[PDB]
Parts: C-alpha cells; sequence; structure tokens
C-alpha cells in the first residue's frame, strides 16, 4: 500500500505541477492572443465602417 | 410611371417616381420585373428588384402597382409549391414548358382555370358582414374538407348580393359588400400585405402541445401549438427528422414549409419527397401535399425574394389560422433569411450593427416570430386557430454565438440547441440538453395534469439526472473516476442509458419514427423507476457491480422499451409497460 | 400653479417630406424644428403614426416614425409637429393601470387623468441630495431576501440567460415584494406577447396590480418605444417616490432588449457601432436609466431597481453585463445548472451579492442575526460545492465530518431553501427561520462565522 | 432555327472616359447605358479589352475591365458598347480545347465555331424542374466514398489550405469518378502554372482531353477575369450537360481566388464591405456559381460540381469557406494536421460532410451497411480524437478501455483506411469491407450506432 500510494502521489503531484505550469499558462496565453486578434478584427471593421 | 435612373445589382433607383410609397411593388423595366420600393429621396425611389436585374437600361419605364408585396390568399394554394414571392413553380413550368424561370413571369399566384365547389355560409343577403367573417366553404382536398372563404380583413359592410352554391373560379364574383354606398366585389381569393400581420380579435395563450415526435423534444423541451421553437439548422438530425415528423404526425391542420436560402438539391429533395409522404390521420392514407404549402427559395434566387419568403410563408400560415386551423409553419434557414437581410442592408448602405447584420435584425425577427400563437380568428363564427413557428438557425460558428441566434433566443419561447459533441458521436437527435430550454413547461403543466399527471415530475427528474451526471462526468474526465460512490455510479450509468435509449432515437426507423406522448411518458416511467429503484437498493447496502450483473436483463428490457412498437396502440403498449415495470420491481428484490 | 396648462399652441401640419430612409422620414421647409420632438405622421391611407426627430438642420428635420415607414408617400403624408418632447400624464391613479411603450394604457380603461405632464427624460439627481440606502425592501424570494437582500434605494440587477425564468422571478418579486407606502413599477422591454399576457393576467389575478404601474413593450413593438419604455417607468417612479413619498422598486425587464433597441436607434443615425455593435454611449444610457433611482434627503421616498439583464452567451464580459455591473450596486445570478435541476428560483448565491447588504440587514431592520446567518450560509454553501466536487475525487468515506455534514447542508439548502414555490410568499423572518433550520444540523462549535452571542441565543 | 442571328446592330464607340480607378473604368456620357453590358475598351496602344458594366447612373457606366486597366488613357481610349451581356460561344466540339480566363483559345486552335451564344449568368433553373440526384459516384477514395458520399449532381467542394494536396485529390477524383464516361469542365482561377500543368498533364495521361475543357486563368493572368472564368466554365458545363445530355464534372479551383477577385472589385466600388472586406453579396455570388449544379427533370445529364477551395489559414470560419458551406452541399475537408502526419489523402472526416449521402448511399444502391458503417466510423473517429486529447492533457492510464480501443482504431484508421495511394481506385464495396475490418477491432457490444440486424449480418 505504501509503494502504490507513493507512486500515485508522485503521479498526481506531477500532474498538478504540469497543469499549473503548462496548461494554465498555455491556455491563458491562448486566451490573451485570441482576445487581441478579435480586438484587431473589430478595429479593422471599425475603420472600414468609418471609411 | 417613372423611369430607371440607376442600376447596380438588385438595387434600382428610378427617377420621376413622385407620389410613390415605401414598400410598394413596382414593375421595373420592360419585362415588368417585380420590385419593392425600399428608399425614397425626392422623386427618386430606390427599388430592389425581385428578379434578375441584368439587362435593365436607363430610361426603362417603372410602373407603380400601388400595393405592397401582397400574397394571394384563397383556395388553390394548399398543395402548390411557391418561390420567395408567391410564384407557382409548377404553373410556371407548365406555362413556359421549360426548365428555367422566365424573367418577369406573370403567372397568377392562384390558378384561375380550376372550378371550385362553393357552399354559401350562414350569412345571407342583407346581413352585416365584418372583416374576417366566413361566408362560404370550398372543398379543396380530402384533408382540407372545407376551405372556408374569409371576407378580407379591414373590409366591412352589408351583403348586397351573395352567390348560390356552385362551381366557381377565383376570378368569378362570390359576394358583394355595399359599405358606405360603394359596392365592393369579393371573389374566392384576396390579397394581403406580407409585412402587415393579419388581424385577430384576441391572441390566446397556447396550451395544447405540438407533438414534434422526437422523444427529447416532446419530453424535456416541449413545444405547444402556437410557439416558436428555433430548431438547429442542418448539422443535427433534429431539423431533418423533425420537419417530416411534424408534417406527418404533428396534428397540425396545415403546414407551410418555408425554405429561404435552402440548397438547390436540398430543396429538390423536399419537392420530390413530400408528395411521397402519407398520413394516417384520416380513415385512408392521404398525401402530405394535400396539407402542405411550400415556399421554395433556393440560394440562387434573388436576395429580395429570399427575404420575402419568410413573410410569404408566415402570412399563408396566418391565413390558415384565421380560417381556424392549427398550423405549424416551418422556416428553413432563418439564418439565411437574416443573411439576406444583411445583404440588403449592405446594398442600401445602412450601417451594420453586429458582425455585418443590420441593427434592425432583432426587430425584424421579433415581428416575424410574434405572428405565432393561438388566436381567436376575427369575425363570426368564433374559431380558434394557431400558428407554430418551427424555425431553423444554422450553426454559423459551430455554436450558438451568431447575432441571428442571439436575437432568436432573446425573442423565442422554445430553443432546441445543437450539441456538436452529440452530433460528432452520430447520436441523433443531437439536441444539447444543457443549453436547450422550453418556456412552455409551465403553461403545458395544465395539459400534463389533465392527461399524464406524472409527466412534469418525470421530466424534471430526468433533467436533474442529466445535469448531475454531466457534472460528475466532468469530474470523471478530470480525475480518472477511480473512486465513485454507488449512487454516483448509478447516476452515470442511468444517464448513459438515457442518452443511449431515451434521448437517442432513429427517425428513419419504423419503431422510433414517431414516439407518441403516451409512449414517451411510459419510457420516462421505466427509466426513472429504474434509477430510483437502483438508488434505493444501493442505499439498502447492495453492491452496485453485483446488482448490475444481476439486473443486466432488466436494463436490456428498459433499453428495448425504445424498440417497443408504437403502432400496437396505446391500450396494448401501456399494458406492456405496466408489466415491464411490474417485473422490474420484483427483479431488484434479488 | 399649473395654470400655464390652460394654453392652446397650434401645431404645424407639414406636407413637405423630402424623402424616406428605412425608419427615418426626412422633412423639408420645417419652420423651427425642435430636437426630440414627438411628431404625428398621417399616412396617405389615413393611419396616424407617431414619430420622433433624430436629426435637425436648417429647415429640415429627420423624423424617426414609430412602427416603420411602410406606406409613407412623399406626395400625400401630413406631418404634425407637437411642440414638445414626449411627456407622460402622471397621476397617483396610474397605480393599477397597464401602459404601452408610449404611455398609452393598453388596459381597457380610461386615459389617465393627469396631475402633471412630466418629461420622460427627467433630470439627474443631485448627489448632495442623495442618501445612502438604510432599510431593506422585503422580497418573497428567500434566496434574494436572505443572501442578497436589497436595500431601500440600491440598484441590484438579475443576471439571467436566454431561457432562464427571469420573467417568472420578476413576476414573483412584483407580486410578493413589500416593506419589512409601496408602489411597484414594472417595465417589460421587448418581451414576447405570451410573456406580456402572463404578466398582465398574473397581476390582475393575484391582485399585485393594485400597487403596480405595469409598462408592457412587446417584442414586435417599435424599437423607439422600447427605448422610451424604461424612461417612462423611471419617470413614473420618480414622480411617485419623490412627489408622493412612497417606495417604488422599479423592475425593469430585458435590459438586453433595451440595449438592442439602443443599437437600432444608434444605427438609425450614422453612428458607427462600438465594441460589440452597441453604441459607445451605452455606458451613459444605462447609467441614466439605472441612477434614476436612489433615496433623497427632503423626500421620504425611495426608488429601487431590479434591471434583470439577459446575458447573451452566458458571459459577464459582454458589454451589457459589464456596464450594468459598473453602474449598479450588486448582482443576482440565475444559473442554468440550477435551472436544469428543477430548482426554482434557479438563483446561485455564490456569484450573486448585494454590495449594500450590510445596511439593509441590521438589527432595527430584519432581525439581528441576518448578516451572520447569510455569511454562514454562503460559507457553508461554498464548502458544500467544494465537497460535492471532492466526493467524486476522493470517495465519500474519506471526506471529513465538515464535508459530509456540508454535503447534507448543500442538499437541504438547494432543495428546500433556494427551491421556493413560485407562489410561496416567504417573509424575511420565515426565510431566516428556514436558514437557521438548515444551519442547526451543524453543532454550535462548527458555526464559526456567526458571532458567539447570536449563536448562543438563536441556536 | 435561330434565324435572328443574321442581324447587324451598330455599336456606340464612346471616347468619353473618366474616373479610371483600379479595375474600374467610368464613362461620363453614355446614351441609354445597359446594366451588365459588355464593352470593348480600345486602348491608345490599340489592344482591346472586354469590360462589364457594374453600375449605371443617369449617364454614367462604371465598367470593370477584365484584362485590367494598366495603360488605359482618359483621352485616347474608346469604349464600344456591345449591347448585350457576355455570351460565350458554346459547341459540342468545344470539348477537348484549352481556353483562357475569358473563354479565348490557348491551344493554338481556332475560335469556337459557335453552335449558340449562351449567357454567362445562365438562367435560374425551376426548383420544380430539378431532380434530387440520389445517384452515388464511386470516387475511388475511401475517406470520401465510404464516409462522405458524392452523388451525381451534387456540388461538394474540397475545403483545403495552402500547400495541401487538394489539386492531387481533385485530380484523382476526376480521374476515377465512375458510378457505383464523365465529361469534365475545369476552371482554373489564379492557380499557379505548376498546378495548371499538373492538372493538364494528369487529364492527358488519364485520357481526359478527349472529353474535357480547361478554362485556365493562371496567376499571371489578369485578376478580374477570375470573376468571369467560373461563369464561363459553368455555362459551358450547363450546355454540355443539359443540351448535349452529357454528365459533366466541374472542378472550379481556387474559389478563394475568385472571392479575392470579388473583394478587389467590391473594394474599388467603395461599397459596404461585409465580413473581412469581402462583399456583402458574396453569399449571392457564390450561390449563383455553386447552384448551377444538379440534374433537371426533362434532360438526363448533370453537373457534378466539385469547387476546390483554399482556406486562408485552415479556418472554416473564414467568409469564403463559411459561405461555400452554406450554399454548396457537402464539403471535403483536407487537413493540415493529416498532411503533416503524412496521410494521403489528408482528408479529415470529422469536418467533411455530404448532405446527399443519406439518400445516395445504402439500401441496395451500394450495400445494406453503408450508412451504418459510415456512422460507426464517424462516431469512433470522434471518440478517438477526444481520447487522444484526453491522453495528451492527462495520464494515458486514465483513459477507459473504450478510449484505448478507440485510440488503436484511430491509428489503424488514419494509417490504413484513409491512407490511400494515388491510382489505387478502391471500390466502395472494398472500402466498406476495410471499414468493417476496422470495426471488427471492437467487440460487437460497443458498436452502438450499427443497427443490430446489420451488426449480426456483417460482423
Amino acid at each position: 500500500a505504501f509503494i502504490i500510494l507513493d507512486e500515485v502521489i508522485k503521479v498526481t503531484n506531477r500532474r498538478v505541477n504540469a497543469i499549473e505550469h503548462v496548461i494554465i499558462p498555455r491556455t491563458e496565453n491562448t486566451i490573451a492572443y485570441i482576445n487581441s486578434e478579435l480586438d484587431e478584427l473589430d478595429r479593422e471593421e471599425f475603420y472600414r465602417l468609418k471609411k | 410611371y417613372g423611369a430607371i435612373y440607376s442600376v447596380s445589382g438588385p438595387v434600382v433607383i428610378a427617377e420621376n417616381m413622385i407620389g410613390c410609397a415605401m414598400y410598394e411593388l413596382v414593375k421595373v423595366g420592360h419585362d415588368n420585373l417585380v420590385g419593392e420600393v425600399i428608399r425614397i429621396d425626392g422623386d427618386k425611389a430606390t427599388i430592389q428588384v425581385y428578379e434578375e436585374t441584368a439587362g435593365l437600361t436607363v430610361g426603362d419605364p417603372v410602373l407603380r402597382t400601388g400595393k405592397p408585396l401582397s400574397v394571394e390568399l384563397g383556395p388553390g394554394l394548399m398543395e402548390t409549391i411557391y418561390d420567395g414571392i408567391q410564384r407557382p413553380l409548377k404553373a410556371i413550368k407548365e406555362e413556359s414548358q421549360s426548365i428555367y424561370i422566365p424573367r418577369g413571369i406573370d403567372t397568377p399566384a392562384l390558378d384561375r382555370t380550376i372550378k371550385w365547389q362553393f357552399t354559401p355560409g350562414k350569412f345571407q343577403v342583407g346581413d352585416h358582414i365584418s372583416g374576417g367573417d366566413i361566408y362560404g366553404s370550398v372543398f379543396e382536398n380530402s384533408l382540407i374538407s372545407s376551405h372556408k372563404i374569409l371576407l378580407p380583413p379591414r373590409s366591412r359592410g352589408t351583403i348586397t348580393w351573395i352567390a348560390p352554391a356552385g362551381e366557381y373560379t377565383l376570378d368569378e364574383k362570390i359576394l358583394e359588400v355595399e359599405f358606405d354606398g360603394k359596392k365592393s366585389d369579393f371573389t374566392l381569393y384576396h390579397t394581403w400585405p406580407v409585412r402587415v400581420p393579419r388581424p385577430v380579435t384576441e391572441k390566446l395563450s397556447a396550451d395544447y402541445p405540438l407533438l414534434t415526435g422526437q422523444r427529447v423534444l416532446d419530453a424535456l423541451f416541449p413545444c405547444v401549438q402556437g410557439g416558436t421553437t428555433c430548431i438547429p439548422g442542418a448539422f443535427g438530425c433534429g431539423k431533418t427528422v423533425i420537419s417530416q415528423s411534424l408534417s406527418k404526425y404533428s396534428n397540425s391542420d396545415a403546414i407551410i414549409y418555408v425554405g429561404c436560402g435552402e440548397r438547390g438539391n436540398e430543396m429538390a429533395e423536399v419537392l420530390m419527397e413530400f408528395p411521397e409522404l402519407y398520413t394516417e390521420m384520416s380513415g385512408t392514407k392521404e398525401p402530405i401535399m394535400k396539407r402542405t404549402t411550400l415556399v421554395a427559395n433556393t440560394s440562387n434566387m434573388p436576395v429580395a425574394a429570399r427575404e420575402a419568403s419568410i413573410y410569404t410563408g408566415i402570412t399563408l400560415a396566418e391565413y390558415f389560422r384565421d380560417q381556424g386551423k392549427n398550423v405549424s409553419m416551418i422556416a428553413d434557414s432563418s439564418s439565411r433569411w437574416a443573411e439576406a437581410l444583411r445583404e440588403i442592408s449592405g446594398r442600401l448602405g445602412e450601417m451594420p450593427a453586429d458582425q455585418g447584420f443590420p441593427a434592425y435584425l432583432g426587430a425584424k425577427l421579433a415581428s416575424f416570430y410574434e405572428r405565432a400563437g393561438k388566436a381567436v380568428a376575427l369575425g363570426s363564427p368564433d374559431r380558434t386557430g394557431s400558428v407554430s413557428i418551427v424555425a431553423a438557425v444554422s450553426p454559423a460558428g459551430g455554436d450558438f454565438s451568431d447575432p441571428v441566434t442571439t436575437a432568436t433566443l432573446g425573442i423565442t419561447q422554445v430553443f432546441w440547441g445543437l450539441d456538436k459533441k452529440l452530433a460528432q458521436r452520430k447520436h441523433f437527435p443531437s439536441i444539447n440538453t444543457s443549453v436547450s430550454y422550453s418556456k412552455y413547461t409551465n403553461v403545458l403543466n395544465k395539459f400534463y395534469d389533465s392527461n399524464y399527471p406524472e409527466f412534469p415530475v418525470l421530466r424534471d427528474r430526468m433533467k436533474e439526472i442529466l445535469s448531475n451526471a454531466e457534472e460528475l462526468e466532468q469530474v470523471v474526465q478530470l480525475v480518472g473516476k477511480s473512486a465513485l460512490s454507488d449512487s454516483d455510479k448509478i447516476t452515470l450509468d442511468v444517464a448513459t442509458l438515457i442518452k443511449e435509449d431515451f434521448l437517442q432515437q432513429n427517425g428513419y426507423s419504423t419503431y422510433d419514427a414517431f414516439c407518441p406522448i403516451w409512449k414517451t411518458f411510459d419510457m420516462m416511467r421505466a427509466f426513472i423507476s429504474y434509477h430510483d429503484e437502483a438508488q434505493k437498493a444501493v442505499a439498502n447496502g447492495a453492491n452496485w457491480s453485483k446488482l448490475a450483473d444481476s439486473t443486466g436483463d432488466v436494463k436490456h428490457a428498459v433499453s428495448s422499451s425504445k424498440f417497443f412498437e408504437p403502432s400496437r396502440g396505446e391500450k396494448e403498449v401501456h399494458g406492456e409497460f405496466e408489466k415491464l415495470l411490474s417485473t422490474m420491481q420484483e427483479r431488484f428484490a434479488e | 400653479a399649473v395654470e400655464q396648462g390652460f394654453n392652446v399652441k397650434p401645431r404645424l401640419n407639414y406636407n413637405t417630406v423630402s424623402g424616406v430612409n428605412g425608419p427615418l422620414v426626412i422633412l423639408e421647409k420645417v419652420k423651427f424644428p425642435r430636437y426630440n420632438e414627438i411628431v404625428n405622421l398621417t399616412l396617405p391611407d389615413g393611419t396616424v403614426r407617431q414619430g420622433q426627430v433624430l436629426e435637425i438642420r436648417g429647415d429640415r428635420a429627420i423624423v424617426q416614425v414609430f412602427e416603420g415607414t411602410s406606406g409613407i408617400d412623399v406626395k400625400k403624408t401630413t406631418v404634425e409637429f407637437t411642440g414638445e418632447s414626449l411627456r407622460i400624464p402622471v397621476s397617483e391613479d396610474m397605480l393599477g393601470r397597464i401602459f404601452d411603450g408610449s404611455g398609452r394604457p393598453i388596459d381597457n380603461g380610461p386615459k389617465v387623468f393627469a396631475e402633471d405632464y412630466l418629461d420622460i427624460n427627467g433630470s439627474p439627481i443631485n448627489p448632495y441630495a442623495r442618501i445612502y440606502p438604510e432599510e431593506m425592501i422585503s422580497t418573497g424570494v428567500s434566496a434574494i431576501d436572505t443572501m442578497n437582500s436589497i436595500a431601500r434605494g440600491q440598484k441590484i440587477p438579475i443576471f439571467s440567460a436566454s431561457g432562464l425564468p427571469h420573467n417568472e422571478i420578476a413576476a414573483q418579486i412584483c407580486r410578493q415584494a413589500g416593506l419589512v407606502n409601496f408602489s411597484i413599477v414594472f417595465a417589460a422591454m421587448g418581451v414576447n406577447l405570451e410573456t406580456a399576457r402572463f404578466f398582465k393576467q398574473d397581476f390582475e389575478e393575484n391582485g399585485s396590480l393594485e400597487r403596480t404601474s405595469l409598462f408592457l413593450n412587446l417584442a414586435n413593438d417599435p424599437t423607439i418605444e422600447r427605448i422610451i419604455t424604461p424612461r417612462l417607468a423611471l419617470t413614473t417612479a420618480e414622480y411617485l417616490a419623490y412627489q408622493t413619498e412612497r417606495h417604488v422598486l422599479t423592475i425593469l425587464t430585458d435590459m438586453s432588449s433595451y440595449a438592442d433597441a439602443l443599437r437600432e436607434v444608434s444605427a438609425a443615425r450614422e453612428e458607427v457601432p462600438g465594441r460589440r455593435g452597441y453604441p459607445g454611449y451605452m455606458y451613459t444610457d444605462l447609467s441614466t436609466i439605472y441612477e434614476r433611482a436612489g433615496r433623497v434627503e427632503g423626500r421620504n421616498g425611495s426608488i429601487t431597481q431590479i434591471p434583470i439583464l439577459t446575458m447573451p452567451n452566458d458571459d459577464i464580459t459582454h458589454p451589457i453585463p459589464d456596464l450594468t455591473g459598473y453602474i449598479t450596486e450588486g448582482q443576482i445570478f440565475v444559473d442554468r445548472q440550477l435551472h436544469n435541476k428543477g430548482i426554482y428560483p434557479p438563483i446561485n448565491v455564490l456569484p450573486s451579492l448585494s454590495r449594500l447588504m450590510k445596511s439593509a440587514i441590521g438589527e432595527g431592520m430584519t432581525r439581528k442575526d441576518h448578516g451572520d446567518v447569510s455569511n454562514q450560509l454562503y460559507a457553508k454553501y461554498a464548502i458544500g460545492k467544494d465537497a460535492a466536487a471532492m466526493k467524486a475525487v476522493v470517495g465519500e468515506e474519506a471526506l471529513s465530518i465538515e464535508d459530509k455534514l456540508s454535503l447534507e447542508f448543500l442538499e437541504k439548502f438547494e432543495k428546500t431553501f433556494i427551491t421556493q414555490g413560485a407562489y410561496e410568499d416567504r417573509t424575511v423572518f420565515e426565510s431566516l427561520d428556514q436558514a437557521w433550520s438548515l444551519l442547526r444540523i451543524y453543532p454550535k462549535e462548527m458555526l464559526n462565522r456567526i458571532s458567539p452571542k447570536i449563536l448562543d441565543e438563536f441556536y
């Protein structure tokens, strides 16, 4: 039980760190970039409508 | 009698058009092309031609017809196929003897070569007749036994003369109204502006449900006779199965299928299949064409016609409601109707509001969806019609995010949302339980208490099960599902059973083509009783794995409850479901 | 003092219509066009259509006629200039009536016998003449009245989705809400005709119309009328509360529909769409509509607002919820997760808060345990959600006692406290007693957010 | 007998030119201008260029020049109004010839000895005169025939990106397109000379130049003839398929280039843009092009239109692929991810769809199990993609037994079933047998979307 529990704890801690340091930052960066590109498209549409 | 000044696509600017009126049909050019004046500036009236504008030259005469876009309402439109405007495609093909639609074709919307049997109504000479009153009846089809002739609304007076019973055509006089000394001649048909809704005395609250046939739509998100539905456009089999299911079994006295922006061969499919369908509502099987009027508008057709097709269909449905019939007008590609409106706004130069769509898109969609609803048709005798609007919105971005979808959800009562995940699993109908809703549950509680008292609590229980198992499945996909309680395991198992047997159904299958309301209630009884009894057993202390191993037979039985045939009758099937859950209770004792 | 009313000002009938553009009707040779002036357009068919001017120029006025321009003819279209902006005939007898978007009473009753003719726009309230809200206006909704209690004069909107029963919650609040005089003002913008009939029949049947001045604007009703409707409701509220000394509680409905009407009006002019198509001055418009309310110094009356939004894509980042949260003073969230479980009202108390709760929930007001009970309920509901997520991860058995009891509390809370009958009137005291009944499953040692004295006295 | 052909109508040579702007030439004084009229601009250098009248004012005519306006003077340029829309000379011998973007010979052969002059825009086919195709085409590609079937008369485009082998896939489909011989009308809109040479070489090697007509508008060719090339090719196809009763397969390539030409003309006209600058009427133009495919009631003969399209950044949400999906029925999605993995054809069957498959597939037309097998394949491929995403995000062991089996199925599906070498020509029955061999990976229990009778009769 000790060995299995230690292996499972190591896997779970590894996955927690992987999430917090890769998945959350990657998804946050993708969110920021998509929001920036959507703002860029909105600005282009605004300029075209202004013309 | 103005002259063409400018032509640039459908938008035609005609000079000398003084005294014109907005949204008035004008015959543009020498071919007499139909066009509606959509903008006036001085003596120049901007016109959007409803046909192919290529070849129009400056100086071409433009004739003012003096009337808005009017649909010819009367006997003879109950079976025919129409373009965006009320153009009879069959009559056009017969007269032109060609596979093309000639430009400026002036075939009458309702054919005048057919003699219609007429039986005068209770009104006689000298009686006072108001708008919308019935003064006759016409035997159109076996399904439409009495096409009751309505006096046109906003027309009133005293009957100077009424015709006797006999075979009369639409051109022939039927009844005369004196009013203020100016006798008016009324024929079998009449025209009504599509933009202007047909008047009714009072719009009643829709109570009786519209049985779409699909099990999820009928149970979880019910629709009522005279309610907007906003079906998913094409991606899910909800629309494709639902259109034919409604046309066949919805109990609607009439159907007006409106396809705006429909694909070419996708419209050819409807025009070639709907004649083949039959119904068993009468004693003998009769074609659905006797009950359906199609407004066929392919994407090739002009954008103005694409915009006008929705109005034409909804005013045909309004006419059939004013007759006192329950109608279910099916709008195909309301998203394409909205795209047509956006294109027309771009042609006119209007400032788009949201993603190119005009700012008045919400107003137009509201003025369209608001024509629906049960209503007491005006004029004696008292009669209660209804128009259900089963409109489709296409998945523009794959999700309910388009401005047209936003406006439709804002102004609708029922919304059957598309699930991309369920569609990609080929799980049909692909109706997303989380996002879908129906605001008619509260009003339909009366009918449920009258007929199937346990229906609301059962559908609420199934919704609770689905939501709980959706949250639990999110947690499962997160944390591997290594540890789950017996109750949670039962919740996921029951939800998977529901999503595989109850919610999922094959529209083309013989058994599950149309699941009746009593069959759906019995299946909800079976599934909810199974879940509740499993939960009770797990609370007693039984092991879920062993219990599932022992009750695989009962689970297979409640799965085959879907396979139970509906044609056996409500009496026999309910007896089978009574025995199904009778032995189900005893099987859990072990 | 109103003897100036006894005056006849003739109106000019303009047959000069330069052109028609969409909803607009551009006139020419106008004598002295006043901006935002109500105009009675007479069609060639004889139908009379009201209109408003959106632009003014030297001998030119651009009328935005209501109900569209279908049928406007240059040659024969009489246009009559009412020499004033839109005004409503206010009266203390407006209570008990149902009005349209333009102020015309749609109930089968007499025209309101005016006490005065107030401008619909009104004037900004002087901040030096505004008072912080003190007492709560009791709502039958136990969730709102216990966790997100509403003070006399704040603005706390209800954030709901497309299909969630925000209309039903609004009807319940109008039927049950009262003081713990009162005159509810109801404004429905762009509601479906079925919803409007539900509102009317519900109020007439349950007698909530005795104190309600219901303003109904259908979805098919004109968009300019939709713009005018909340101004009408807030002008009625200002009148009643400030020139009559009564508490109002305006309940606006579908401010998303109001913003859509703003979009339609802005694009009727040449205004370029803003962030999400809505005009850049939506902040200003919503600010006016919302901050029309509040308590005042010399007058013993208050106006409360329940804007009730409709979040389009179930997001707060949308401009309507963002600006509404900026101006208003709280949030009440209706949740699809709660709605799909048959819990009515489907209000989740985790995202919902009332920033002015501490003032409303006190000792002289409500009962002295209100604030601590609400804080304890919120903390234990958050713990219940955490334990519900935790059970499917680490098994039911491995949960602590503070997690198992919290799961039991969560079940009882959602299924008995939040779950309220649509016609069940729960006073604040009855709701607090139910809250204490829920909390009593915990031993007194576990309830830590409650003060020791209140815990020893009420448990 | 067309005896009206023997008639001379003198044409008006206008030297009144002005406003020469981009692709657009404006004539100041025109005597009764005709909309959609062809003009012949004679340059000062002497070379003539056809032009189409985009819009007419009272005396103006905004002409778009197909060959471009580079070199068009305002003084010495004479514009001759032909008096009719553009009419391509069509003939039965027109098969087997190579044409320019504007229907001019390229193969160093004579001008088409016209049998009739047909309008480019054609005529609008009566929807009541159309036949639902319901006649599957055995395209020989597994990922198409088995899971997104093509019916003879179906406008099914090939959605692809830049650098993907869409040209190779379309050439393969054209080479092997027997029913379960085809005439071909190929329209090249702005494709590079390498792609045009590839298509011509493949047609010649397969033996298709006996029954094909190429309308090659290369990249170096003028950028406004891309507006006219699809219309010329489609009216050639309409002739060949309706009047000569042939079966025509149209392969309009770079419809994205056509839409770029449309945007270029739309931008020069200074009109209300739409989305991403593409004209608001792009839906109408694309429908006018695409909707010229199908069968007619009287005449046995069809246009199996397959418009190759290129996503600018492999995005369906782009206006060109989105509108093409709206109008054209079905779509064959060529996947950058699949091509990078090395699969040929890199067809992604999740976005790929065919509306007419359900009616042209199964029930004795091809085999009893076609539709159910294709539903099972789609469902299990979606399951495999979801399981691959889950196994990338979280641990592999967390995936269920079904998820692992579906990962194995996805590997054996991309690598064996979809993966099809050029010239392989898999029959639909062989593809179905291979798909079953893929479906025999699973135990019979979890093939849920297979009808039990077919599952028993084919497992």
